RNA sequence: UGGCUCAGCGUGUGCCUACCCUACGCCGGCAGGCGCGGGUAACCCGUUGAACCCCAUUCGUGAUGGGGAUCGGGGAUUGCAAUUAUUCCCCAUGAACGAGGAAUUCCCAGUAAGUGCGGGUCAUAAGCUUGCGUUGAUUAAGUCCCUGCCCUUUGUACACACCGCC
């Protein structure tokens, strides 16, 4: 653990990395997605904004602080 | 005027300040004269706070001095020649008037 | 003397324009409310001035 | 030493002598242009005398007579330039040559007040523990 | 109904009253208005374009629950902490010429005027049309 | 070993008069005491008393009642 | 905006001399050229005209071309004249922005010219001492021993 | 009823322990609406025992120095937690916080000046220290890292209240058992 | 006051209003009925909370604290 | 970066003695300037639109948009005079510092701590002090272990009194 120095404007498999593991588990934070794929932060704000408006996540709390999602209920 | 004039009394001492209030306005009431009460401006506290020693030394102790002012307002309604007299027979040396008139 | 250079120097603002109205010293100079007066003069002349240690 | 331009704020030294106070004081800095502005006393005027004369009565190609002063304040002028000029530490004064590139400056930095100091070893409590 | 300025949100009520003061193109803004800094006690003039518009918005709110406000009370309406160095913070005025700007141009639009006394006011075009704004927005968020 | 007459005696040169008061000349003096010394076990009382028997027990020394003089 | 990432994207910039990290956003980018801080960044961008969400690494050459264009020559595009870093200087006159390793030859020969005329601060500058009045007494012994 | 944050309704948590159902106070009593009050709890003894449980935890979050009276702060900060427990486990996040209270706090301690003997703990010193080792574990969690307070407080509740020696808090409490355990 | 003492004047001053009205208004056991049901949530809601403020000594920053003491 | 929204103490034109607090309008990007009023004061500054806090934005774990030392250039204000920078403003410059060894201070409720605002000093001026509100806790209701204090019995070759005496 020295640095973790990688990404912003991820590449294709990042892309679609992205678009088959994230909308389908419960915390979805720009946190968790940012360490949990390679993303900076800022990326994961805006890739989380992006994915809301096409409508494949939920927002729940949205502070200026933590904005917090989850994944579409299943039924 | 038929004269409206106000009375401003000041003093350190609140006893004695009251007791030349009451007199006046006692006077003043039995003497067929429409007065308004004596309205307290809020005191004014005068802070002075020192070091309490000459030289240098020492535990840095202070010393709180304060001089408190008290103010009340008296309003008359007849002409002066009754209310300089009914004045100048309550003086009570620690109190300063000023009289004016409401148009002063 | 002579008089054009012997207090020519302008005790305007400044420490050297006041002093203590009792002892004449400059320094410790209270002039709060106009008393111009030094700490420790002050604190010997303030029970009958009207000050008052009173908390 | 290639070339020979003074050129102070764009302006060599030729038309920066014959111009007047009102626009070398939009020339200098805001604190000389506030001094100018300002008034610029008796004795600043008297130094001022001195160096013309002092300056007037020097023989061709050879530097003029020093010119003591205490006003380690003054405003160095263009006027100035090339003078002779001592200025007081408070205990001896010092000889000081007015260049011209140092037309924007007091008399006062160029003129010293302390030694420069250069350290002993440290006595005995110097160091404690 | 209903309803007034006070029973709205104020925060989107700025947001939808600068929107609306941008879109009719009649408020006269300044040529410097990207090299400002707003207020000396701060830095980095603001991550907006169109900053201008809310500081008129905010303004003409500020002018229509208080009225008689000159530079000297809008100064100290958009004052700030002032963080000075390895020194400890103070409070800092806003900046004169942005509040004297700000009150020319909405003065421009007929919706504040020079009152009897020093400063300014809302005209009832100026009450009028922010009144108009507040149902406006309140309708929104209600529905 | 730290040397006590010969650090109070170098003090009392560099002095004004050859003349210091009491309380500066032991704090200079422990001072240096504290920064040459290689032993640990002595405690600042005992410092304190080694001190004065080397102040007031030399007879290159006076007391004018509150002060150290060099004499000649 | 931006879905997936330029195809085009320059990771480091070479601008005048200094490398511009291209993974920043593009004011705070460009500020890592001597000369330019973060006000001027922001005022020369928006003078630029670009849109300064943008990285740096997606803007295309023609707009570094104009970013440099006009942040060397500020003038002529009404940036104000007190924004400036050399303005009235004391040799030619003119006013300017030094933008480069041309503002450290500023400075140096600043110093020199201080220094020549043996003024209080060229000596104060020779030596090691500070030279805006504070007290040496107590601090500034970490460039000392 | 009065179900606390305008959700997660209060009347079905339960505290198993007998010794630490004494001094909680999620139960119907002690059930506001916020974890906010001038409470006056600190004017005697044993007071802090009927403060409820969410404020007491608000009460700890707020503390490094640079945090001393921001309690707002500290109140959307644990209810920003609670909502990302509830999200993660679909418990109630009162249920999730009682137990995590339950298995942080020590039950056997050492100390003297001549750690000589063990001793056992008062069932609100555990109380005490459980809260503390909670936010203290999540306050170092989130220091240098990308990770926001909130969500490092909802992980340490819910590893706290699995138990998962991967918490700060079992972590603390294990080794003071263990250390305790050693000069029993 | 502030943000915080402004929201607590604000409810205990609604609370008090609505039990002066009923008691000069409408019947005392609704009264009763209102104030004790607000005495067993949050006393606060009924009774002035008297704690004000302590002034800062010549010692220290404030009231209890004192300024950080040199020994040597 | 923007938006929103709340204080309390208290000072203000002076014997010598000039030096007050400022609203409002205009000019300037700012510091500031120029006019015009009010106030010897619960009357005017002033409903003292304080800061932290609150809401929204940008940043994203990088000595980084953290931090702001050091230094260059320019503009003002006070002053009789600002250089050894008075203070303030603007653009640049962008150092140590990643939570601190042995030691050690203060503190138990509107307290500690955070956060600003008055007064004193003051021509010019607070990293100091003395006051004031604002936000607001953790722990404790004990002990004599360490540092000391008081009382009783006791020992003593001390009485400059254990830093003693020897
Ligand atoms: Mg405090
Ligand atoms: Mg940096
Ligand atoms: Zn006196």
């Amino acid at each position: 653990r020295d640095k973790l120095n990688n990404l912003v404007l991820f590449d294709k498999a990042t892309y679609d990395k992205l678009c088959k593991e994230v909308p389908n588990y419960k915390l979805i934070t720009p946190a968790v997605v940012s360490e949990r794929l390679k993303i900076r932060g800022s990326l994961a704000r805006a890739a989380l904004q992006e994915l809301l408006s096409k409508g494949l996540i939920k927002l729940v709390s949205k502070h200026r602080a933590q904005v917090i999602y989850t994944r579409n209920t299943k039924g | 005027a038929i004269h409206r004039i106000r009375i401003t009394l000041t003093s350190r001492n609140v006893k004695s300040l009251e007791k030349v209030c009451a007199d006046l306005i006692r006077g003043a009431k039995e003497k067929n004269l429409k007065v308004k009460g004596p309205v307290r401006m809020p005191t004014k506290t005068l802070r002075i706070t020192t070091r309490k020693t000459p030289c240098g030394e020492g535990s840095k102790t202070w010393d709180r001095f304060q001089m408190r002012i008290h103010k009340r307002l008296i309003d008359l309604h007849s002409p002066s020649e009754i209310v300089k007299q009914i004045t100048s027979i309550s003086i009570e040396p620690g109190v300063e008037v000023e009289v004016t008139i409401a148009d002063a | 003397g002579h008089q054009q250079l012997y207090w020519s120097h302008p005790r305007k603002f400044g420490q050297g324009s006041r002093s203590c109205r009792v002892c004449s010293n400059r320094h410790g100079l209270i002039r709060k409310y106009g008393l111009n007066m030094c700490r420790q003069c002050f604190r010997q002349y303030a029970k009958d001035i009207g000050f008052i240690k009173l908390d | 030493r290639t070339f020979r331009k003074f050129t102070y704020r764009g302006v060599d030294l030729d038309q920066l002598l014959d111009m007047s106070y009102e626009q070398l004081m939009q020339l200098y800095s805001a604190r000389q242009r506030r001094r100018l502005n300002r008034g610029l006393r008796r004795k600043q005027h008297s130094l001022l005398k001195r160096l013309r004369k002092a300056k007037k009565e020097a023989p061709p190609m050879e530097k003029p007579e020093v010119v003591k002063t205490h006003l380690r304040d003054m405003i160095i002028l263009p006027e100035m330039v090339g003078s002779m000029v001592g200025v007081y530490n408070g205990k001896t004064f010092n000889q000081v040559e007015i260049k011209p590139e140092m037309i924007g400056h007091y008399l006062g930095e160029f003129s010293i007040t302390y030694k420069p100091v250069k350290h002993g070893r440290p006595g005995i409590g110097a160091t404690h523990s | 109904p209903g309803v007034t300025v006070k029973d709205v949100n104020q925060q989107e009520f700025v947001r939808a009253l600068a929107a609306f003061l941008k879109k009719s193109g009649k408020l006269k803004v300044p040529e410097w208005v990207d090299t400002v800094k707003l207020a000396k006690h701060k830095e980095l003039a603001p991550y907006d374009e169109n900053w201008f518009y809310t500081r008129a918005a905010s303004t003409a709110r500020h002018l229509y629950l208080r009225g008689g406000a000159g530079v000297g009370s809008m100064t100290k309406i958009y004052g700030g902490r002032q963080r000075n160095g390895v020194m400890p913070s103070h409070f800092s005025r806003g900046s004169k010429s942005v509040a004297r700007r700000v009150l020319q141009a909405l003065e421009g639009l007929k919706m504040v005027e020079k009152d009897q006394d020093g400063g300014r006011k809302l005209t009832p075009q100026g009450q009028r049309d922010l009144d108009r704004i507040a149902g406006q927005v309140a309708a929104a968020n209600k529905k | 070993k730290f040397n006590w007459k010969g650090t109070i005696k170098a003090i009392l040169k560099q002095a004004p008069d050859n003349e210091i008061t009491i309380k500066k000349l032991r704090k200079k003096v422990l001072a240096q005491y504290y920064t040459v010394t290689d032993e640990h076990h002595r405690s600042e009382e005992e410092l304190l008393v080694i001190f004065n028997k080397k102040i007031s027990k030399n007879p290159t020394f006076k007391l004018l009642k509150d002060k150290v003089k060099l004499v000649k | 905006m931006s879905l997936v990432i330029p195809e085009k994207f320059q990771h480091i910039l070479r601008v005048l001399n200094t490398n511009i990290d291209g993974r920043r956003k593009i004011a705070f980018a460009i500020t890592a050229i001597k000369g330019v801080g973060r006000r001027y960044a922001h005022v020369v961008l928006r003078k630029a005209d670009i849109d300064l969400t943008k990285r740096a690494g997606e803007l295309t050459e023609d707009e570094v071309e104009r970013v440099i264009t006009i942040m060397q020559n500020p003038r002529q595009y009404k940036i104000p004249d007190w924004f400036l870093n050399r303005q009235k200087d004391v040799k030619d006159g003119k006013y300017s922005q030094v933008l480069a390793n041309g503002l450290d030859n500023k400075l140096r020969e600043d110093l020199e010219r201080l220094k020549k005329i043996r003024a209080h601060r060229g000596l104060r500058h020779f030596w090691g001492l500070r030279v805006r009045g504070q007290h040496t007494k107590t601090t500034g012994r970490r460039g000392r021993t | 009823d009065i179900k606390l944050f305008g959700k997660w309704s209060t009347d079905d948590v339960q505290i198993n322990d007998i010794s630490l159902q004494d001094y909680i106070a999620v139960k119907e009593k002690y059930a506001k609406y916020l974890p906010h009050s001038a409470g006056r709890y600190a004017a005697k003894r044993f007071r802090k025992a009927q403060c409820p449980i969410v404020e007491r935890l608000t009460n700890s979050m707020m503390m490094h120095g640079r945090n001393n009276g921001k309690k707002l702060m500290t109140v959307r900060i644990v209810k920003h937690a609670f909502e990302i427990i509830h999200l993660l486990t679909g418990e109630n996040p009162l249920q999730v916080l009682v137990n995590a209270i339950i298995n942080s706090g020590p039950r056997e301690d050492s100390t003297r000046i001549g750690r000589r003997q063990a001793v056992d703990v008062s069932p609100l010193r555990r109380v005490n220290q459980a809260i503390w080792l909670l936010c203290t574990g999540a306050r170092e969690a989130a220091f240098r890292n990308i990770k926001t307070i909130a969500e490092c407080l909802a992980d340490e509740l819910i590893n706290a209240a699995k138990g998962s020696s991967n918490s700060y808090a079992i972590k603390k409490k294990d080794e003071l058992e263990r250390v305790a355990k050693s000069n029993r | 006051g502030g943000h915080v003492a402004q929201i607590y004047a604000i409810r205990q001053s609604i609370s008090k209003a609505l039990v002066a009205y009923y008691q000069k208004y409408v019947d005392e056991a609704s009264k009763k009925e209102i104030k004790d049901i607000l005495i067993q949530y949050d006393r606060t809601l009924l009774v002035a909370d008297p704690r004000r403020c302590e002034s800062k000594k010549f010692g220290g920053p404030g009231a209890r604290a004192r300024y950080q003491k040199s020994y040597r």
